[PDB]
């Protein structure tokens, strides 16, 4: 039994944690979850699960794990009720600097002296600055380089489209502006073969497309301002609220998660962060076992949770449910 | 402006989020990655002093920055312990020298050196930030803002309302931002200014009971930052940003 | 040239950390 | 008339950019259309779209349509509404009651604060009636309702 | 010719700096 | 010598 | 007609802002406004 850790900083983690526990082991797959904190967890563990992160709490795993970007994935749309989004095949990815790096933003005469303390002074910040640039250029071409791919692997109907988000302006927005460019005039090889239309888009003709028409689009970008974070949310909430997406968190190491507000109380996210890492480990069988739980739970019995429209319940008695429904 | 709005531009200064956070972790790991990178280009004596610089980082992580905070408290402490021993003629205060000038030109009765006050000028604005008036304004716009900008004329010529609200938005940003601003652009050292003042005043008494313009400091800042790397320098805005919070906390 | 105190000097608290000790009780 | 309303109607279903780099919304349509934009839209279809084609095509435009309305409807509102101030947090089904919440308790923040600065909760009340009625005629929102909504929240607070 | 009134008001010009700079600083406490 | 030093300048 | 297209709204005249506003923010109301004109035509 493989030990998959798990952190959790809160009581809702700590129910979701025996929630999922008994799920699994209802399932009988050959790992088990280690209660951990974010800030003591172990290094050399490239697949984990988790819970919601706090924005602080994302930033210290990313710099721990290597971490580049978050992708989304809104599967629950098609269990949510009186669904205005059926089928949302499509995919938000966001940059990750900011929160690995907040504070990445921040000759009075001609004497022998002062100029070469200067000269001094300015060569150390050209190395700093230079060495920070290169990482948030590295972790942006990260991101774009996994949306291609993404688009790439997925079942091209001849459009494959990524919109980009790219309010003009601040720095993180000039470096993406730039990164673009650079794949697009740089490869043009596979994106001419797959047809994959790239688009830099500005949020006020972005997200109502994303809205309105998300078939038009496959893949979506966003740096780590409050633009991007604005759009992940719009994805996060209308793939059926925060607790419904599946979120994950990738670069150097996958981790899984489920966002949840404060008085949230849906696990169906963090469900289907448990299948996509046990379809990573190999226990595809096992991961489609538990959708095929959650779908029955969702429209067998239809016991939906309290936070949601129609019907309501709990979180125990849910995941009760869904373990009964598995096995 | 088409359209039934389903909400109103109301907001509140609590729902604007006001955190002001200073994290550390994401700095010391910024720190350690870079100390990482130039490990590359190190030599075998820095690549060593390098890694013991690296286990001590990851010796903080793993202890949750207590020892850190311990560190910096031990070379504050030393600090604070310095000044008052540094404080030579403190029952001579620094406003009655010039009253001992006045006296000495007095009973006295060339290319003169020049000063560069600094200052001085930023005591101007405190003749402006200080006065009544200019807070009055500030108590009074952001409890009734609409009155200050064109809403009807902004209303008529945007069709689409969000631009209306953000531009609404981002004006109360910057006021809220201007009245918590300070008189200063920086966040000035107290520690290292009273060490100069306690120094300098210990120089002009000398001076007083009694060429070249250089200034032989900076050839000597000019062979500290050779001497050391550039993680040794970055590991400062550290320390310093770290005697924020715990004065603060 | 002008005079400079060893406080003045950068990174002094580290080598008068004795002097400090002994002086400040 | 046909015309307008099969532009419409492409806008809707997503075969058609509109003439800029413009955004599709409620207010960015309606404010070229003549703001009976729901009733005649559907009115126009169910006339002479529905019984041209043939029904399977009819079924999934009918539901196609319906899911597009709805998604306008969604997008009436503001972006930092949306995501920051947690309208859609919980989701579209109940944007219409987090809508609702947030009206009240963003009226009672701001009547707390107009107090805390003037006090006289009679002054303090009225000002707040005259920034109510004020925005509403800004936002072209109906007077009557706006005053409702006042009382409602004077009444709760 | 002599150095010492020029000295002085060297003096003069650097005590009024360093008393600027401790009304800066009182002021910035006070707030 | 009778200048006087500061380091912040 | 055009209905795919946006109609002209009404035209905004000259800014002229307030000596209060001003007072309050000397050196940020030119950036704020070169904002408004950007936002005006992207956003």
């Amino acid at each position: 039994a493989k030990t998959i850790p798990f952190v959790a900083s809160t009581a809702l983690g700590e129910r979701l944690f025996a929630g999922v526990q008994k799920v699994l082991a209802a399932a009988k797959a050959p790992v088990s979850l280690v209660q951990t904190d974010a800030k003591f967890a172990p290094a050399d563990a490239k697949y984990l699960l988790a819970e919601p992160l706090s924005a602080a709490a994302t930033g210290e795993l990313a710099n721990k794990y290597g971490l580049s970007s978050k992708v989304t994935s809104g599967a629950a749309s098609q269990f949510y009720p009186n669904s205005i989004y059926p089928s949302l095949n499509v995919e938000v990815v966001q940059n990750l600097y900011a929160l690995s790096n907040p504070a990445f933003s921040s000759v009075t005469v001609k004497d022998e002296s002062a100029i070469k303390l200067a000269e001094l002074q300015k060569e150390t910040e050209r190395n700093i600055s230079s060495f920070f640039r290169d990482e948030a250029n590295k972790s942006v071409q990260a991101t774009l380089r996994l949306a291609c791919d993404k688009a790439i692997k997925t079942k091209a109907d001849k459009k494959t489209v990524m919109v980009v988000t790219k309010p003009h302006g601040d720095a993180f927005d000039d470096l993406l502006a730039q990164v673009t460019k650079s794949e697009s005039d740089g490869r043009a090889d596979e994106l001419r073969n797959s047809s994959v239309s790239v688009e830099p888009t500005l949020v006020g003709n972005a997200w109502p497309k994303l809205v309105m028409f998300p078939e038009g689009v496959n893949v979506v970008v966003c740096g780590p301002n409050a633009s991007g974070d604005q759009v992940a949310q719009l994805f996060v909430g209308i793939a059926g609220g925060t607790g419904m997406v599946a979120q994950q968190l990738v670069g150097d190491a996958v981790v899984f998660t489920s966002a949840n507000a404060e008085d949230n109380e849906n696990p169906t996210g963090a469900l289907l962060a448990a299948s996509n890492l046990l379809t990573a480990l190999g226990h595809e069988a096992e991961a489609k076992k538990i959708a095929a739980a959650v779908a029955k739970a969702y429209t067998t019995d239809r016991i939906l949770p309290k936070e949601l429209p129609g019907g309501k319940a709990d979180l125990e008695a849910f995941i009760d449910a869904v373990a009964k429904h598995a096995s | 402006v088409s359209g039934v709005a389903p909400t109103i531009y109301l907001r509140s200064k609590a729902a604007l989020p006001a955190t002001s956070t200073t994290d550390v972790r994401p700095q010391l790991y910024a720190l350690q990655r870079f100390a990482k990178a130039q490990l590359k280009t190190a030599t075998e004596a820095e690549r060593a002093a390098i890694e013991a610089d690296i286990a001590r980082y990851q010796e903080y992580l793993d202890s949750d920055l207590e020892k850190l905070k311990q560190d910096v408290a031990e070379d504050t402490a030393k600090k604070q312990k310095l000044i008052p021993l540094l404080d030579r003629y403190p029952d001579v205060p620094i406003e009655k020298i010039p009253e001992h000038a006045n006296v000495l030109l007095k009973k006295i009765d060339w290319p003169p050196t020049p000063v560069t006050n600094v200052y001085a000028p930023m005591a101007e604005k405190l003749a402006l930030k200080s006065n009544p008036e200019l807070k009055v304004l500030f108590k009074e716009a952001l409890l009734q803002p609409a009155k200050l900008l064109p809403l009807d004329v902004d209303y008529q010529c945007s069709h689409d309302r969000e631009v209306v609200e953000a531009k609404r938005d981002r004006y109360l940003t910057a006021l809220v931002e201007a009245e918590q601003a300070p008189p200063l652009p920086f966040t000035p050292d107290v520690l290292q200014l009273q060490l100069e003042h306690n120094v300098l005043k210990g120089e002009l008494i000398d001076r007083l009971r009694a060429p070249p313009q250089v200034n032989p400091l900076n050839a000597i800042l000019a062979q500290h930052t050779a001497q050391t790397p550039v993680h040794r320098s970055l590991e400062k805005r550290l320390w310093t940003e770290v005697r924020a919070t715990a004065v603060s906390e | 040239l002008p005079r400079v105190h060893p406080a003045l000097y950068p990174n002094s608290h580290l080598a008068l950390a004795k002097e400090v000790a002994v002086l400040a009780k | 008339d046909a015309v307008k309303f099969q532009t419409l109607y492409n806008v809707l279903t997503g075969k058609q950019h509109l003439k800029d780099q413009v955004p599709v919304k409620d207010c960015n349509l309606t404010a070229i259309f003549g703001a009976s934009w729901k009733a005649d839209l559907n009115k126009w279809f169910d006339s002479e779209y529905a019984p041209k084609l043939p029904a399977a095509e009819r079924d999934s435009a009918k539901k196609s349509l319906d899911l597009y309305l709805k998604r306008v409807d969604l997008t009436r509102y503001t972006r930092e509404e949306l995501t920051t101030y947690g309208i859609l947090a919980c989701g579209p089904g109940k944007v219409d009651a987090l809508t609702e919440k947030h009206l009240l308790e963003t009226g009672k923040a701001r009547l707390e604060e107009l107090t805390a600065g003037l006090g006289n909760k009679d002054e303090g009340v009225n000002a707040f009636r005259k920034e109510v009625e004020q925005e509403g005629k800004y936002a072209n929102w109906p007077a009557e309702k706006s005053k409702a909504l006042a009382d409602k929240v004077i009444a709760a607070s | 010719l002599s150095p010492i009134p020029e000295h002085l008001r060297l003096v003069k010009n650097v005590a009024q700096v360093q008393i600027d700079m401790l009304k800066l600083l009182n002021a910035q406490a006070a707030k | 010598n009778y200048n006087f030093i500061n380091n912040n300048t | 007609v055009d209905w795919t297209s946006l109609p002209a709204a009404p035209p905004r005249p000259s800014p002229s802002a307030p000596d209060t506003l001003i007072r309050l923010l000397g050196s940020v109301v030119d950036d704020l406004a070169d904002a408004d004109k950007v936002e005006q035509k992207y956003g």
